[PDB]
């Protein structure tokens, strides 16, 4: 064996040219096609926003007109994916994930044009779901698009270039080409056997995706919250504490996320008119909740910053909260074409703050500055539900630059993966993987 | 690393005053900025403090508006207002900048400090006398001088010899307060030979009235 | 708020000795730091988090300490140590200081060089006579000075001052000014100036006749 070792040794790291430059091309055209999704998807919250001043005089009819066009975009969205790829419904990482185990087929032909124009319906019609599952979902089937075109052989080829498009797509939702590295290497690769995954490859994807990012996104940051306090030693304990509440709440936030998706299911019994017309009245309720209280509804990112500089307040930020884990398990689990990536960011940035705030008025000696926790907590979230840390850390590194953090976010987000697991709990996509893999015996 | 508190200074009871603090040397910004005072003869007493952004001030178990602390992040300046002012507000301040080792912080670097007098005694300046020999004409190796500076108000006064060339054997005792006037002496001892012969100036300040007096010794006729 | 109270509020020690100061805590207290605070200047964080020491805090500067009683210690003290230390903590808000600890430099003994000065030719002009007497450079603090004109004590109009210890001698010195009238200044003719000072039974006497 030791000779066998020898020769892999002498011969690791040489990736066949041919899938390296595929890996380019690809990394290009899901960057592409992720830039053009999140501007359809502006424009679409623009023109929306802008119906509502040639109406702003009639207040029910602005209430009405929110309402019906969110409900026009949503239903256009459910009815796209019922109709045509019953398979881009909801995050499309755990199908990605199945491809990955060969287990899943990636009909690229019905889910690149159903998953775009679909999310296009429900991220621009104001629903709680993030770009991270569309992009990615799109990344993988482009990679798996291009492997059919050129006709590419071999395992690797077929496992590589469907994960760089996956990673290359995350890139580009968050601009976080770490994040978007580590996260195919941390939880989208098979985690129980060996994998033909050339990561030099990923690499190339993820830089042509995030510099076609930077083409149309110069001078600009999704999430500027500027350079916030150190964290003392004799703080650490606090994030400590933080990651063990949000571990005790990782596993609960699953149980209701899968729950409610059962539980919508029954609403209509899998009849595409009552879906459509459900997800129309979810779409619609989301529409009108952007204009009472947008920090309930939308992605979430326009919040972050605020809550992190305190500007909001306690009751403010439980309202905000609950309103929040409401409308996102409403959003995800009725099956809509989105992320979950972001809502929880989300929820982690308010929970971590309101954290922040009561920390602050215990221990004055501490010269605490609630925005650490906050952003200690924005990916502790991610830490406690998906179960991979290591990729929240360094998405949300990459998002807030305050590497001064690192210690009290390693220690909060690793408090909750040790306290989600001795609550039970499951990698929610993983999870969701095993139940779409389950579903798929029991009805032979 | 400078710190240079300025504004301190007489004021009447009841009225208010506003203390400055420059600050240079560092950036003004990463940093948690505190005051202290000191009350003669007595111990240091915390103020209060303030965070980077203003967004949090504490202040010491003292009622309401007596204390107002800000900054000028943009000017790196830092700022303490005092209202009612009363007699046990009488005390050395000092602006201190405030870190931390393990994470029990400590004030890392104080200032001068500015001293405040609290006081309806009107500001009166100095009358500066010279202590010749009084009949000597007794040579010794050590001949001491002097010059005794009585009925100025408030603090303080700065006494040095020679311009502050004479340095060693001068003795500048504290002044004492008597009848609402301070009054404090200096002596020099210098070699016999020198003095007669060549110029020993005693230099008085008293900045408060505007004063400043080079008061020459010279020998009784 | 908690209480820290520093157990001796003044000590002398010879150059080259163990000096220890106590910083008891009324509760329970952890790091707690110590500040140096020279005569006439502002104070220097020296030691801070019970042990460390600041950059430029020569070793034979050491402190320790834990609970609810702490202490700072000085191996082999210089002539450069006496100063005023005050401790304190943050480990509670809000935080709070120690009463200090005077640390003078004990020395050998040493008798008062008396000076005595008639009133100034320019201070009488304006109806004011003050006899100053400067008891320079004497070891210990403690001292009487006693005034007598013709032969006569007086103890009205007499104020005094003495300084703190002197930083290259380690003495104290004394001044003693007599404040009169010119009247009452030229109806007399003898001014004496007594000191009584440890190093003697017999009083030093200074004096002038106005004559």
């Amino acid at each position: 064996r030791r000779r066998q070792l020898i020769r892999q040794l002498l011969e690791r790291d040489k990736t066949p040219l041919a899938i390296l430059f595929m890996a380019a091309v690809v990394g290009t055209l899901v960057g592409l096609a992720a830039v053009a999704f999140d501007k359809g998807v502006a424009w679409l919250q623009n023109q929306r926003m802008g119906a509502l001043v040639h109406t702003a005089d009639n207040y029910p009819l602005l209430l009405t007109v929110a309402f019906l066009c969110s409900a026009v975009l949503a239903m256009f969205g459910y009815f796209l994916v019922r109709k045509y790829a019953p398979e881009a419904g909801g995050s499309g990482i755990p199908e990605i994930e199945g491809a990955l185990e060969d287990q899943r087929p990636v009909r690229w032909w019905r889910v690149l044009p159903v998953k775009f124009f679909g999310g296009l319906g429900t991220l621009g019609g104001g629903m709680v779901l993030g770009r991270a599952g569309p992009t990615v979902q799109i990344g993988g089937n482009i990679g798996r698009m291009v492997l059919d075109i050129f006709r590419l052989k071999g395992d690797e080829a077929r496992h590589t270039l469907l994960a760089t498009g996956a990673a290359a797509g995350l890139a580009a939702a968050f601009n976080a080409p770490l994040a978007g590295i580590l996260f195919i290497i941390e939880e989208m690769r098979p985690q129980f056997r060996y994998t033909l995954i050339s990561i030099k490859a990923v690499f190339i994807g993820v830089i042509m995706s995030t510099i076609m990012y930077r083409i149309f996104n110069h001078e600009v940051a999704l999430i500027d919250v500027g350079k916030l306090s150190d964290a003392p030693l004799n703080t650490l304990w606090l994030y400590l504490i933080l990651g063990i509440i949000f571990g005790i709440f990782g596993p609960i936030f699953n149980k209701w996320v899968l729950g409610m998706q059962d539980l919508l299911h029954r609403v209509h019994g899998g009849n595409i008119t009552k879906w459509v017309l459900m997800g129309g009245a979810i779409g619609g309720l989301c529409g009108l909740l952007g204009f009472v209280a947008p920090a309930t509804s939308g992605g979430g990112f326009n919040l972050i910053p605020i809550a992190t500089a305190g500007n909001f307040s306690m009751g403010m930020l439980v309202f905000i909260f609950v309103a929040r884990v409401i409308t996102t398990l409403l959003c995800f689990s009725s099956g809509a074409p989105g992320g979950i990536f972001a809502p929880m960011l989300a929820l982690g940035t308010v929970l971590g703050t309101a954290f922040g705030m009561v920390a602050v008025e215990l221990f004055p000696q501490y010269h605490l500055e609630a925005g650490t926790f906050a952003i200690a907590g924005m990916g502790a979230l991610l830490a406690a539900s998906i179960r991979a840390p290591l990729t929240g850390i360094i998405l949300v590194l990459e998002m807030t630059d305050n590497y001064q953090l690192i210690l009290p976010m390693i220690i909060t987000g690793l408090g909750a993966t040790l306290l989600a697991q001795f609550t039970g709990g499951k990698p929610l996509y993983s999870a969701i993987l095993a139940r779409t893999l389950a579903k798929q015996e029991a009805e032979q | 690393v400078r710190l240079l508190e300025s504004g301190g200074g007489l004021v009447q009871p009841g009225g208010s005053l506003k203390l400055s603090c420059a600050a240079s040397g560092f950036d003004y910004s990463r940093y948690w900025m505190s005051w202290v005072r000191q009350a003669p003869g007595k111990g240091l007493k915390w103020i209060g403090e303030i965070n980077p952004v203003s967004s949090t001030i504490n202040y010491t178990p003292s009622l309401k508006d007596k204390f107002i602390i800000s900054r000028d992040n943009a000017k790196d300046t830092l700022y303490l207002q005092i209202s009612k002012v009363r007699s046990e507000d009488t005390a050395l301040y000092y602006c201190a900048r405030l870190y931390y080792g393990y994470g029990y912080w400590y004030f890392d670097v104080w200032g001068a400090g500015t001293t405040v007098t609290v006081s309806s005694a009107k500001t009166t300046p100095p009358s500066v006398y010279p202590l010749a020999p009084g009949s000597a004409a007794a040579a010794a190796s050590m001949v001491t001088l002097g010059c005794l500076v009585k009925g100025y108000f408030p603090e303080p006064v700065t006494v040095t010899w020679n311009s502050g060339s004479l340095a060693a054997g001068v003795h500048t005792f504290p002044a004492v307060l008597q009848a609402a006037l301070y009054t404090l002496s200096s002596s020099v001892t210098v070699p016999s030979s020198s003095w007669p012969s060549e110029t020993v100036t005693c230099n008085v300040a008293h900045p408060a009235s505007s004063t400043k007096v080079d008061k020459k010794i010279v020998p009784r006729a | 708020d908690i209480v820290l109270t520093q157990s001796p509020a003044i000590m002398s020690a010879a150059p080259g000795d163990k000096v220890t100061m106590t910083c008891s805590a009324s509760s329970s207290v952890s790091y707690i730091h110590w500040y140096q605070q020279k005569s006439g200047t502002s104070p220097k964080r020296w030691i801070y988090d019970t042990s460390k020491l600041t950059s430029g805090v020569p070793v034979r500067f050491s402190g320790s300490g834990s609970g609810t009683s702490y202490s700072l210690t000085i191996n082999t003290m210089e002539a450069e140590d006496a100063a005023t230390y005050y401790c304190q903590q943050w480990s509670s808000h809000p935080q709070t200081f120690g009463g200090g600890t005077k640390l003078e430099i004990l020395r050998a003994d040493a008798a008062p060089t008396v000076s005595i000065f008639p009133p100034s030719s320019e201070q009488l002009t304006s109806g004011g006579a003050s006899v100053v007497c400067f008891l320079n450079n004497f070891y210990p603090k403690d001292i009487n000075v006693k005034w007598k004109i013709d032969g006569s004590e007086r103890q009205n109009g007499v104020l005094n001052s003495w300084t703190d210890q002197d930083s290259k001698d380690s003495t104290y010195s004394m001044s003693s000014t007599l404040t009169l009238t010119k009247d009452e200044y030229e109806r007399h003719n003898s001014y004496t100036c007594e000191a009584t000072h440890k190093t003697s039974t017999s009083p030093i006497v200074k004096s002038f006749n106005r004559a």
